[PDB]
């Protein structure tokens, strides 16, 4: 995370840590105890399937405060449509071997319905996206984890208000663009997979998924979300399956 | 008849639509609908998109 500031201790109560070998991967957002919500990109380069594992109630990384919460990851579901190495349906659902117990400091963010997350929550501006990750683009990683509040913009606006830069990614219908064009603000790499989370009447609601990005905080660039949206029906039919052996799991989409 | 299309219904969660001028709010699971058919209440200790530190304060 790039000019935010650390999020207070138990306010981000639903940011998860993902490790492989106990080395940092990346984020995700826990949906409820058994359910993380993370970005297909974070898995291209995982050999060591039987070695992921999510932290929960994670704060400060050089110390063990109890909190913490540890679960393996059994499976990892990914899009038919996702390709690796490409920017397009960028999500993946997490199962943990065991269910997480809900504590002051670990805490589901709602997985809204689409209707309402299409017509309601795409319209609330400003929404807060966290992470580990690097406090500067070719910068050290964060040891607190950090937040940043960041406004949505339209497609057509985000391609207006960028400069143009050639072979750059297509924004599809699966995306949107948060952020600001003025290199002060953004999410990095290694908060990739890490929420997006916009409130709502008093509760939090997960939008997006920290995905790509040219460079971070690059003048007359935007952040690029998956747009969580378009995948609701399609975690909630695997959220009601039985885990399959093999940790990676490519299901039908849509 | 369309409901939910304007202001999510009055819904302060979940809006459906039913035949005619019927509307029903939802909510997500943790959390029961009130008597006025708009709010949401935690039903749990640790209901989803709430802060405890936030709410116990
Ligand atoms: C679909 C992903 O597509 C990507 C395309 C990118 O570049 C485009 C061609 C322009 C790009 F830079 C990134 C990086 N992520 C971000 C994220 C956010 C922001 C931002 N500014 N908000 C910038 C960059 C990234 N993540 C990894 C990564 C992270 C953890 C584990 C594994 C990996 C991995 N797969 O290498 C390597 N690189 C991803
Ligand atoms: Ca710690």
């Amino acid at each position: 995370i790039v000019g935010g500031k650390v999020c207070p201790k138990g306010e981000c109560p639903w940011q998860v840590l993902l490790l492989v070998n106990g080395a940092q991967l990346c984020g995700g957002t826990l949906i409820n105890t058994i359910w993380v919500v993370s970005a297909a990109h974070c898995f291209d380069k995982i050999k060591n399937w039987r070695n992921l594992i999510a932290v929960l109630g994670e704060h400060d990384l050089s110390e063990h405060d109890g909190d913490e919460q540890s679960r393996r990851v059994a499976q990892v579901i990914i899009p038919s449509t996702y390709v690796p190495g490409t920017t397009n349906h960028d999500i993946a659902l997490l199962r943990l071997h065991q269910p997480v117990v809900l504590t002051d400091h670990v805490v589901p963010l709602c997985l809204p319905e689409r209707t309402f997350s299409e017509r309601t929550l795409a319209f609330v501006r400003f929404s807060l996206v966290s992470g580990w990750g690097q406090l500067l683009d070719r910068g050290a990683t964060a040891l607190e984890l950090m937040v940043l509040n960041v406004p949505r913009l339209m497609t057509q606006d985000c391609l207006q208000q960028s400069r143009k830069v050639g072979d750059s990614p297509n924004i599809t219908e699966y995306m949107f663009c948060a952020g600001y064009s003025d290199g002060s603000k953004d999410s990095c790499k290694g908060d990739s997979g890490g929420p997006h989370a916009t409130h709502y009447r008093g509760t939090w609601y997960l939008t997006g998924i920290v995905s790509w990005g040219q460079g971070c905080a690059t003048v007359g660039h935007f952040g690029v979300y998956t747009r969580v949206s378009q995948y609701i029906e399609w975690l909630q039919k695997l959220m009601r399956s039985e885990p399959r052996p093999g940790v990676l799991l490519r299901a039908p989409f849509p | 008849q369309l409901i939910c299309v304007n202001e999510n219904g009055g819904c302060e969660q979940y809006c459906s639509d039913h035949t005619g001028t019927k509307r029903s709010c939802r909510c997500h699971e943790g959390y029961s609908l009130l008597a006025d058919g708009v709010s949401c209440t935690p039903t749990v200790e640790y209901p989803c998109g709430k802060i405890p530190i936030l709410e116990k304060r």
